[PDB]
This record gives C-alpha cells, sequence and structure tokens, in this order.
C-alpha cells in the first residue's frame, strides 16, 4: 500500500528561535 | 482661454490618479532603494 | 495502520512567524 | 546575571558581549537563543 | 506615501548618513 506524503514530515533543524522570517 | 485652463486642470487631476492606481509608476525611485538594499544585503549575509 | 517515509538531502525554505512557530515550507526540488 | 549593564557573557557557550535587558519575546520551550533577520544572536535564555 | 532590519545592519557596521538638506528643505 502507497500514499502521498503530501507536506508533512517537517521538523524544526535547530534550537533557534527565529522571529517572522523566511531561513 | 477657458478651454486651456480646464484641460490643463483636467490633466492635472488625472495626474493623481495615474500615479495612485498604477503601482509601478515610481519603478525608478523604488528601483535605487532595492538596489541599495540588496547591495547591503549582500554584504551581510557574505558574513556567514 | 501506520506511515513510513524516508529523508534525504533537500533544501527548504521554512518561514518563521513572529512567536517563532514554522507555518509553511517550500521544498526548493 | 549582570543585567542592564554592558557585560561579555557566556551562556552555555554562546559567548558574546553586550546589554541583556529582559526581552518579552516567545521562545519554544526547546528553544534556547534567537537571532534576528542578520543572523546575529540577539536573544538568549538563561539556563538557570 | 508611494516610497529592525536597520539595526541589524547598524550592528554590523553598516549605517546611514542623513542628507544634508531635509525633505522639508527640498519642499
Amino acid at each position: 500500500a502507497y500514499t502521498n506524503s503530501f507536506t508533512r514530515g517537517v521538523y524544526y533543524p535547530d534550537k533557534v528561535f527565529r522571529s517572522s522570517v523566511l531561513h | 482661454q477657458k478651454l486651456i485652463a480646464n484641460q490643463f486642470n483636467s490633466a492635472i487631476g488625472k495626474i493623481q490618479d495615474s500615479l495612485s492606481s498604477t503601482p509601478s509608476a515610481l519603478g525608478k525611485l523604488q528601483d535605487v532603494v532595492n538596489h541599495n538594499a540588496q547591495a547591503l544585503n549582500t554584504l551581510v549575509k557574505q558574513l556567514s | 495502520a501506520y506511515y513510513v517515509g524516508y529523508l534525504q538531502p533537500r533544501t527548504f525554505l521554512l518561514k518563521y512567524n513572529e512567536n517563532g512557530t514554522i507555518t509553511d515550507a517550500v521544498d526548493c526540488a | 546575571l549582570v543585567k542592564n549593564k554592558c557585560v561579555n557573557f557566556n551562556f552555555n557557550g554562546l559567548k558574546g558581549t553586550g546589554v541583556l535587558t529582559e526581552s518579552n519575546k516567545k521562545f519554544l520551550p526547546f528553544q534556547q537563543f534567537g537571532r534576528d533577520i542578520a543572523d546575529t544572536t540577539d536573544a538568549v535564555r538563561d539556563p538557570q | 506615501n508611494k516610497v529592525d532590519l536597520i539595526c541589524a545592519q547598524k550592528f554590523k557596521g553598516l549605517t546611514v548618513l542623513p542628507p544634508l538638506l531635509t525633505d522639508e528643505m527640498i519642499a
């Protein structure tokens, strides 16, 4: 059986706090 | 005289609408600002 | 019912809101 | 913890110099230190 | 009307000097 992963699986790459940016 | 004055007034009044409606009207000055900002941002990101 | 997928080296563009929460991402490739 | 004064500091290994003034901010429980747009650490969390 | 990053850039040695003529003087 197979399925679409859609846009899942994103985690926080580091412990850094970033505010209202694109990284 | 009256017709010329009315034409000038109408054109001057349409200047405001032409500038305000069009977002790309002042692209040259914004391009200067964006070039300065991009150069500074490149200089900053070169520190990484 | 459990689902399994595999990680790969990739570049992602993640958006952080003002609260530091990742609210969206772009898979560049 | 020396607050409101220009000091040298070392938080867990994050070494730096500046003035600490208790920012409000909203750090996620796991987030140790913050960063500005220029990738310079503008906030930290006290490990005590 | 038609035309935090500043502080971040300033903390890396890059600053902006004001023009000699203010907008009011140019007006």
